């Protein structure tokens, strides 16, 4: 909202693109770690 | 919290887990 | 505010290298402001030359952003020290602009105004003219507090803001609570369901 | 313009301070290397077209 | 003389309300368990360096220390900040004042504002020409040295003087021991309580235990 | 060091950002492969 | 060394640089060894501990 409230679209799309790339990297890393942890938990539950 | 990060409840509640363990233990 | 040469207008920018940029007025890379300039050859120019406008072209270090230097100390150009006496390898560090009306556009005086808006979060003193609206509590509203735009529900709360604190922040720096700039009261911001 | 000269320069030490200092140059744009940090770098060969 | 600055010198790094959260920040604070220079006012107002910002505390009984001077040369040739806090008014002036050989109080200006049992803590720092007053008043019952404890320190005045300052001096009321610290760009961990008041802090460069805590 | 020794700070911020993005992608890929291989090795060690 | 900036420990070595070779490189193109431009001798660059 600070970026949107200070910049018109010609610079706002670049800054928003930087935010989207960073947050997409964070989300992909989080989902990958969640998938690995869910697989381990699945192995433990199969053992149980 | 409030950024679209939600926690879904499990299908089986703790009372039903207790009932399953009770049934297995009694059997 | 200052008056420079028309060739030096482009130097008032972040990351700019030049005589004025390095020795007279340096801009930070993260500059949040505006640069305004206009020609004033009809005002700041004598018929024989208006030599009242001065600029620094001798300094042994580049200026740090927003630096003001009024040093009259003579530059030690050579290896020999200069004990306050100018001359050979000892130069007066300032130069006088020669402002004649017959000069070219690039060598004409330009009145430059530089605006800088510190956006550091504190009680704010300079706004724009906007018709204020009555606040509505316990309703999903599109609020705007001193330029902070968001959507949420404004409710009465008990978070004791300190008198110098204007905004409250969450873990992911979302605006958790605001103090109203008109009446000094405390409100939460809960996003709508 | 078409018959632009090319001077091969080697075996010297270059301050570039006169190039910084002269204000007669209306246009001064450096692309691959930043202009200020030129004297701290030693190069293999320099061409002056 | 030197003494131990146990846990003092921590203020609010910004003006953002945080509660029940541990926050890590990068700002010029006083080090924990350090050597702050101890001065006396019995039966001493020299000129000291102002390297990167200075912590200042004072133990008071009858309001002897009442003023401040900041600058470089302090002889009206450069621009100097002068603060005088007499009986009820706090006077801040930035004129090119002419100073005596020892400035004391008996019992081209750009800005002007007019408004042991006590411990008066201060932090004075310069960031891009901004001069910031960080102060807090607390009662004490101690006379020998600086009491051991922790109290958060709060912003009151931001003054954009834009003055290059490297030398500072104090003022005394002559008919109060005081301590001079220094600030370095360290990493700290700030503990906020439920009320938003800083209650504990950890220097991330003090010892490996605090490194692990950070 | 070549980028730092040739380019002033404003332009360098961009090159260094390109290097950081590339090396972060390489590190994330390496850590993901290490996690998958460590999980397979864990399964083998549980079998052992 | 000729504008190549780095931090490390310079020690005497036995890597026989060829007469036209000035710099040595590692797997991740870090500067492994340099020839001094003043005296033609060979030195390793080992980064500090
Ligand atoms: C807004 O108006 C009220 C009176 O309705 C006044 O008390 C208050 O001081 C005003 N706000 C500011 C920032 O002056
Ligand atoms: C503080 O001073 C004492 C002597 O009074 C000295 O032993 C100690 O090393 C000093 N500590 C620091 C951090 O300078
Ligand atoms: C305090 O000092 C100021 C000096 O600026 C003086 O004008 C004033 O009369 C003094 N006394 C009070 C009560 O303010
Ligand atoms: C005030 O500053 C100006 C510089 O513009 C200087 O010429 C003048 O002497 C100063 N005033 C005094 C009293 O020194
Ligand atoms: C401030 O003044 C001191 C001398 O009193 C000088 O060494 C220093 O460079 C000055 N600071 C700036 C930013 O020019
Ligand atoms: C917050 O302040 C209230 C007084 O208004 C006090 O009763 C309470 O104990 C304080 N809480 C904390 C955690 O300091
Ligand atoms: C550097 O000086 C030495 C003498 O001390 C000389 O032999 C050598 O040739 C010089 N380096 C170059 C590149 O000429």
């Amino acid at each position: 909202n600070d970026i949107l409230s200070r910049l018109d679209p010609p610079e706002a799309e670049v800054q928003i693109d930087r935010l989207i790339t960073g947050r997409l990297q964070s989300l992909q890393t989080y989902v990958t770690q969640q998938l690995i942890r869910a697989a381990e938990i699945r192995a433990s539950a199969n053992l149980a | 919290k409030f950024n679209g990060l939600t926690v879904l409840p499990p299908l089986l509640t703790d009372e039903m887990i207790a009932q399953y363990t009770s049934a297995l233990l009694a059997g | 505010s200052f008056v420079i040469r028309g060739d030096e207008v482009r130097q008032i920018a972040p990351g700019q290298t030049g005589k004025i940029a390095d020795y007279n007025y340096k801009l930070p890379d993260d500059f949040t402001g505006c640069v305004i300039a206009w020609n004033s050859n009809n005002l700041d120019s004598k018929v024989g030359g208006n030599y009242n406008y001065l600029y620094r072209l001798f300094r042994k270090s580049n200026l740090k952003p927003f630096e003001r230097d009024i040093s009259t100390e003579i530059y030690q150009a050579g290896s020999t020290p200069c004990n306050g006496v100018e001359g050979f390898n000892c130069y007066f560090p300032l130069q006088s602009y020669g402002f004649q009306p017959t000069n070219g556009v690039g060598y004409q005086p330009y009145r430059v105004v530089v605006l800088s808006f510190e956006l550091l979060h504190a009680p704010a003193t300079v706004c724009g003219p906007k018709k204020s609206t009555n606040l509505v509590k316990n309703k999903c509203v599109n609020f705007n507090f001193n330029g902070l735009t968001g959507t949420g529900v404004l409710t009465e709360s008990n978070k004791k803001f300190l008198p110098f604190q204007q905004f409250g922040r969450d873990i992911a720096d979302t605006t958790d609570a605001v103090r109203d700039p008109q009446t000094l009261e405390i409100l939460d911001i809960t996003p709508c369901s | 313009v078409y018959a632009w000269n090319r001077k091969r320069i080697s075996n010297c030490v270059a301050d570039y301070s006169v190039l910084y200092n002269s204000a007669s140059f209306s246009t001064f744009k450096c692309y691959g290397v930043s202009p200020t940090k030129l004297n701290d770098l030693c190069f293999t060969n320099v061409y002056a077209d | 003389a030197y003494t131990n600055s146990f846990t003092r010198g921590v203020y609010y790094p910004d003006k953002v309300f945080r509660s029940s959260v541990l926050h890590s920040t990068q700002d010029l604070f006083l080090p924990f368990f350090s050597n702050v220079t101890w001065f006396h006012a019995i039966h001493d107002n020299p000129v000291l360096p102002f390297n990167d910002g200075v912590y200042f505390a004072s133990t008071e009984k009858s309001n002897i220390i009442r003023g401040w001077i900041f600058g470089t040369t302090l002889d009206s040739k450069t621009q100097s900040l002068l603060i005088v806090n007499n009986a009820t008014n706090v006077v801040i002036k930035v004129c090119e004042f002419q100073f005596c050989n020892d400035p004391f109080l008996g019992v081209n200006c750009t800005f002007e504002y007019v408004s042991f049992k006590n411990l008066r803590e201060f932090v004075f720092k310069n960031i891009d020409g901004y001069f910031k007053i960080y102060s807090k008043h607390t009662p004490i019952n101690l006379v020998r040295d600086l009491p051991q404890g922790f109290s958060a320190l709060e912003p009151l005045v931001d003054l954009p003087i834009g003055i290059n300052i490297t030398r500072f001096q104090t003022l005394l009321a002559l008919h109060a021991a005081y301590y001079v610290g220094y600030l370095q760009p360290r990493t700290f961990l700030l503990k906020y309580n439920e009320n938003g008041t800083i209650t504990d802090a950890v220097d991330c460069a003090l010892d490996p235990l605090s490194e692990t805590k950070c």
